[PDB]
């Protein structure tokens, strides 16, 4: 409980990812 | 036309009752592990997801623009291909979910971490807006 | 004055129009039908890797790269093919009020079909374009025609700036000029053929076309034709509708941004599905805020609109000096065959130039001008124009009939065309067989050419239909939207 | 005895809803035995919890 070693580290990333992804709002001589 | 057919009305909704009818039945088998019933649901999913946007190309029926996305996989030739719309977000939130639940569920081990993540790996992948037409030596 | 509400857009009457969105737990519920279907289309392939019985490409000397996509008939054969029994029906009559149908029958699944011997007669049918009742073998009418017919024959080998032209030809495009109260007039051959060979005589490479979301294959068809950009505007949205306007002009070329050389809107008088009609004088009075011109397509609204009925724009009465090309046809008012376009004589003189069909296409046949002739007349001044007085007031009473009785119904009240919505695909392949086994055929609309979650099926009133006619069907009706549960409505 | 007459109807409901009907009873009960037996052991596992 609390902690695995390397996977709240890698959690933190997808967590993170979706913030950016969230707000962006558009895309496409 | 496989252009709104996620921008249609209930699809979101009928989505997870498909995943919700898919680990009820997974949830109700005699020799499995409430572990490896999370590991088994986010590996299956994620392999519709693949094979569902990013293998099959063109349509089931036959487009009148002459066959214009027919080298083009589903997910590419959503709402005529711009990227950051509403339905395709909700389309990359929700593994996560299902990635965050499996992380829940079979407690952090390190199996389970290989397995889950991978499947998740890979579909996300395809999913990067620039991304868009590479295509790795095949398809 | 109705409505004036923010476009200018000055309304006469009350407008009405219904759009009733669908409901929650129907619409999860298709899903699951064309999920369970599309589950065995991979089941059914997946079975044909050896060997309902299939069309088979020659083995002969062939195998070649293969002909068709294995993947692009997927809709065609899984989910086609199991229901394709209906809106196939040979008829056997004049598709009237009652229409003989020869009756078919498939032991082999639906794969091949055989006629046994039989004639069902009697039949109501609510799914021909038979709206001012013309579809008749019997009175003076079409009496004409045969005169015509034994006098002249039945099909010029000409064309028109070739030998072929009959002096009927140059009577006729004079009869519609004043009908529609227009300049001039010119007749073609089919109405589809109408707007794949004229709109590209009309815009170039540098124009710019407005169109609906859901025009025809017509409409869309002469728009590739024409190497011009094209441009879809929500259904009946004129906000939507002047947004790209907006961003058209204080815009170019996406490449250059050099002005547009031309603009135009392709819009259509009543949409055969969602039978509706266009918001007219929203539209007359945006194009005049942005100098756009405009297409305007009479094909269902013609002999369906206006009192003694001449289309959309004396049933908003407005003038037809105000729309640049007007089109319609006379295949769906008038039981005959070919379309016409009305507009300035400035206009015509240059389409009997550049035309691509009076300069390829041969002519109409001579006995079907006849035909049209003699309709119009009865319809200027014998069964004549209390019929759509009749047919308002079939539409009027079957539109609020069916909508108290729990069905839901999209479009304008006064659309003589009634969508009725199924929503399950199973609901499709039930209600073509439940009618025709309680004495009406009618007409369903499959799945491509709609979107996922509208499956409808549509009835076409007529003003040959009469008051027991009628009731007749909408007695059918209660059991089988009973015995279906497709009462979806709230109201 | 309308009561088994009326409860083929809810069946034929049944088939209309999730399409069921145009569906070749070659292949109905191939669909009709993986809706039993998934319900079939939704029962024995649910009476173990």
């Amino acid at each position: 409980y609390e902690a695995p070693a390397y996977h709240l580290i890698l959690e933190g990333i997808l967590i993170l990812w979706i913030i950016r992804l969230l707000f962006s709002k558009t895309y496409k001589t | 036309p496989n252009t709104r057919v996620m921008n249609s009305r209930g699809i979101w909704l009928s989505y997870v009752l498909a995943i919700g009818l898919l680990h009820i039945v997974l949830l109700s088998i005699p020799f499995v592990s409430v572990p490896v019933v999370w590991t088994l649901t986010n590996l299956i999913h994620n392999m519709g997801m693949y094979i569902f946007l990013h293998t099959v190309k063109g349509t089931p029926f036959e487009t009148p623009d002459q066959g214009k996305a027919r080298l083009l996989t589903h997910w590419e030739q959503m709402d005529y291909g711009v990227q950051f719309t509403a339905s395709r977000k909700f389309l990359t939130i929700t593994p996560i979910v299902l990635y965050f639940l499996t992380s829940f569920y079979t407690k952090y081990d390190q199996i389970h971490f290989v397995l889950n993540t991978v499947s998740l790996m890979s579909v996300l992948i395809p999913k990067l807006p620039q991304l868009h037409g590479v295509r790795i030596f095949g398809i | 004055i109705h409505h004036v509400t923010q476009n200018g857009g000055l309304y006469k009457r009350p407008f009405n129009e219904a759009f009733e969105e669908t409901p929650m737990l129907v619409a999860v519920l298709t899903y699951v039908g064309y999920g369970v279907l599309t589950l065995f289309g991979y089941l059914r392939d997946f079975l044909r890797y050896w060997r309902c019985h299939h069309a088979t490409e020659r083995e002969e000397q062939k195998d070649f790269v293969s002909l068709y996509q294995d993947f692009e008939n997927f809709y065609t054969r899984n989910l086609y093919m199991r229901i394709r029994d209906n809106w196939n029906r040979p008829i056997c009559s004049v598709p009237g009020a009652r229409v003989d149908i020869m009756e078919r029958q498939s032991h082999d699944y639906n794969w091949s079909f055989k006629y046994t011997g039989n004639i069902i007669k009697g039949v109501i049918n609510m799914g021909s374009y038979n709206y001012l009742g013309f579809a008749r073998n019997t009175g003076s009418c079409q009496e004409a025609a045969a005169k015509v017919l034994e006098e002249y024959g039945a099909g010029v080998c000409s064309t028109r700036q070739e030998i072929g032209n009959l002096d009927k030809h140059e009577e006729l495009e004079e009869l519609v000029a004043r009908f529609l109260g227009v300049e001039a007039a010119m007749a073609y051959g089919m109405g589809f053929a109408t707007n794949s060979m004229n709109i590209p005589a009309l815009v170039g490479k540098g124009c710019l076309i407005l169109s609906d979301e859901l025009n025809h294959a017509s409409l869309v068809l002469g728009a590739r034709l024409s190497g011009a950009t094209i441009r879809i505007f929500k259904h009946n949205n004129m906000q939507s509708l002047e947004k790209l306007l907006k961003d058209a002009i204080v815009y170019g070329q996406p490449r250059t941004r050099r002005p547009w050389k031309k603009i135009l809107i392709l819009v259509e008088g009543i949409y055969s599905m969602e039978g509706s009609i266009v918001r007219l004088p929203e539209v007359i009075a945006l194009k005049k805020k942005y100098k756009a011109y405009l297409y305007l397509d009479e094909a269902h609204s013609i002999g369906a609109l206006g009192p003694t009925g001449r289309g959309v724009v004396e049933y908003f009465g407005l003038d037809p000096e105000d729309v640049d090309v007007m089109m319609g046809t006379f295949t769906k008012s008038f039981g005959a065959s070919g379309g016409y376009i009305g507009g300035k004589k400035e206009l015509i003189d240059y389409l009997r130039t550049h035309s691509h069909s009076a300069v390829y296409a041969t002519s109409l046949s001579p006995p079907v001008v006849e035909q049209i002739i003699t309709s119009m007349k009865c319809i200027m001044g014998s069964l004549g124009k209390e019929c759509v007085q009749q047919l308002a007031e079939n539409t009027r009473y079957f539109r609020r009939r069916l909508k108290e009785m729990g069905f839901i119904i999209y479009g304008n009240e006064d659309s003589p065309v009634v969508p009725l919505m199924l929503y399950m695909p199973a609901k499709i392949g039930a209600f073509g067989r439940e009618m025709l086994k309680r004495n009406i055929g009618v007409v369903v609309v499959g799945f491509p050419a709609t979107p996922i979650i509208e499956s409808r099926a549509r009835f076409c009133l007529s003003a040959a239909h009469t008051k027991e006619i009628l009731d007749t069907a909408l007695k059918e009706i209660d059991e089988v939207g009973d015995l279906l549960q497709l009462k979806y409505s709230r109201h | 005895a309308r009561a088994w007459k009326q409860m083929s109807w809810f069946y034929y409901q049944y088939l209309l809803v999730t399409a069921l009907y145009m569906l070749e009873p070659w292949e109905r009960t191939v669909f009709n035995s993986m809706l039993v037996s998934i319900v079939g052991m939704a029962l024995y596992t649910g009476y173990v919890f």
